[PDB]
C-alpha cells in the first residue's frame, strides 16, 4: 500500500488505453479503406468468401 | 523473472505479428494480380480475337507472370524472405517458460509452386458441334483420391443430345472438384486442382471412350504453366487461377488464424 | 442480374457499414481520452503519497 | 504496404510508448526526492548522536 | 430488437455507471489524502511527547 516500486494501477490504465488505442486504429482504417475486412485478421472466412464474390 | 520471461514473450509475438503482417500484404497482392489474370484468360476465351490481340493478352499475362515471380522472390522483412519459401516452419517463443512457442508457416507463392495449379487432361479424339453425346453411352465415371485422403468416385449421367461444349458445362455445374472446358479443336479439358488430386487419375464409362478421354497421371501445369494463346489455353488458365486463388485464400486465412491467436496470446501474457 | 445480387451479398459481408463503425470509432476515442484522463491521476498520486508521508 | 508495416514494426520496436516510459519518469522523480529525503535525515542524525554524547 | 435489449440489460449489469464512480474515485482520493494527514499527525506526536518528557 502507497507502494513505489511498483504501479499495479498504473498498468492496468496502461492496458486498458492500449486496447482503446488498438481498437480506434482499426475502427479508422475500416472507416478510411472503405471495407471492413483489409486483413485475415479482421476474418478468415469472411475474407475468403468476400473475395471468391468479388 | 518470470516478468522478464513475458517481457521476452510479448516481443517475441509482437515480431511474428509484424512478420505476419507483411506476408498477408504480400499474398493479397498476389491475390489481386491472379484475380486480373483470371479477368485477361476470360477474356482471351472470346471467340472473336482473331490471332494478334491474343497475342496481347498473352503479353499482358506474361507480364503479370513475371510480377508474380517478382513479388514472390522480393518480399523481405529486413534480409528475411517470406515467401520465396525461405521461411520454411518458423518457431516463436511465446510465454515465460521454455516449451510454450507457434510454428510460423510460410508456403512459397512463386509461380512454379506445385500447389500453384494442378494436374490437366486433355480429350484426345476433338468433337465438332455437329456431334452431340449418344444416348447409347451417356454414363461417365471418375474415380480418384484427393490430397485428404478420402477416395471420390462420380457417376455423372450426360443428358442426350448435346454438343460438347454443353457437356463441359453440365460436368462443371455437377460437381466442384472439376473444371471441365473445351479448347479450340472441341477437345475437352479436364482440370483438378492439386489439393484435390493425389495419385492415377483414372476414367471409365462408354462416354469416355467416345470422346476419347484418357484419365491418367495428367500434365502437371501452374501458374507458371499459362498460355493464353490458344481457347483451351483460356479456359484451363482460368481453371488454373481458381485453383491458385483458392490455395493463397487458404494461406491468407492460416496467417490470419496465427495472427489473431497471437493477438490473444500476447493480451493474456500482459 | 446475377451481377447485382453478388455485389450486394459481397458488399454486406465486406463493406463497412458507416453508422457503426463511426459509432465504435467515437467510443473507442472516448475510452482512450478515460483511460489517458485515469493515467495521469494514477501515475503522480499514488506514487507521490508517500512524499507527503515523509 | 510493406513500408506501412516495416514502419509499424520500427516504431513497436524502437518508437517509445509514452505511458510506459511517463509512468517510468514519474516514479524515477518520486524514488530521486524520496532519496535526497531519506539523505538529509541520515546525515544529521548520526553525526549529531555522537556530539550530543560528548 | 432482441440484441438491443439485450445490450441493453448487459449495459445495466456489467458496465459502469461514470457517474457513480468518479464519485466514488473522488471520495476515495479524499479518504486517501485524510488518512495520509492523519498518519503524519500520529507519527509524530504521541512519540516525540515521551522524548519531550526527557
Amino acid at each position: 500500500t502507497i507502494n513505489v516500486n511498483t504501479n499495479v494501477s498504473a498498468m492496468t490504465a496502461q492496458r486498458y488505453l492500449t486496447k482503446a488505442t488498438g481498437e480506434l486504429n482499426t475502427s479508422m482504417e475500416r472507416l478510411s479503406s472503405g471495407n471492413r475486412i483489409n486483413s485475415a485478421k479482421d476474418d478468415a472466412a469472411g475474407l475468403q468468401i468476400s473475395n471468391r464474390l468479388t | 523473472a518470470q516478468s522478464r520471461g513475458l517481457d521476452v514473450a510479448m516481443r517475441n509475438a509482437n515480431d511474428g505479428i509484424s512478420i505476419a503482417q507483411t506476408a498477408e500484404g504480400a499474398m493479397n497482392e498476389s491475390t489481386s494480380i491472379l484475380q486480373r489474370m483470371r479477368d485477361l484468360a476470360l477474356q482471351s476465351a472470346n471467340g472473336t480475337n482473331s490471332a494478334s490481340e491474343r497475342q496481347a493478352l498473352n503479353e499482358e499475362s506474361v507480364a503479370l507472370q513475371d510480377e508474380l515471380n517478382r513479388i514472390a522472390e522480393t518480399t523481405s522483412f529486413g534480409g528475411r524472405k517470406l515467401l520465396n519459401g525461405s521461411f520454411g516452419e518458423a518457431s516463436f517463443q511465446i510465454g515465460s517458460s521454455s516449451g510454450e512457442a507457434i510454428i510460423m508457416g510460410l508456403t512459397s507463392v512463386r509461380a512454379d509452386d506445385f500447389r500453384m495449379g494442378g494436374q490437366s487432361f486433355i480429350a484426345e479424339q476433338p468433337k465438332t458441334k455437329e456431334w452431340g453425346v449418344p444416348p447409347t453411352a451417356r454414363d461417365l465415371k471418375f474415380e480418384f483420391t484427393k490430397k485428404d485422403g478420402e477416395a471420390v468416385v462420380l457417376d455423372i449421367i450426360a443428358k442426350d443430345g448435346d454438343d460438347i461444349e454443353e457437356l463441359a458445362t453440365y460436368i462443371n455445374g455437377q460437381t466442384d472438384l472439376f473444371k471441365a472446358s473445351v479448347d479450340q479443336e472441341g477437345k475437352l479439358q479436364i482440370f483438378v486442382a492439386e489439393p484435390n488430386i493425389e495419385g492415377n487419375f483414372n476414367i471409365s464409362g462408354g462416354l469416355a471412350t467416345e470422346l476419347g478421354l484418357n484419365g491418367g497421371p495428367g500434365v502437371k501445369t501452374t501458374v507458371q504453366d499459362i498460355d493464353i494463346t490458344s481457347v483451351g489455353g483460356s479456359q484451363n488458365a482460368v481453371g488454373i487461377i481458381d485453383a491458385a486463388l483458392k490455395y493463397v485464400d487458404s494461406q491468407r486465412a492460416d496467417l490470419g488464424a496465427k495472427q489473431n491467436r497471437l493477438s490473444h496470446s500476447i493480451s493474456n501474457l500482459s | 442480374n446475377i451481377q447485382e445480387n453478388v455485389e450486394a451479398s459481397k458488399s454486406r459481408i465486406k463493406d463497412t457499414d458507416f453508422a457503426k463503425e463511426t459509432t465504435q470509432l467515437t467510443k473507442s476515442q472516448i475510452l482512450q481520452q478515460a483511460g489517458t484522463s485515469i493515467l495521469a491521476q494514477a501515475k503522480q498520486l499514488p506514487n507521490s503519497a508517500i512524499s507527503l508521508l515523509q
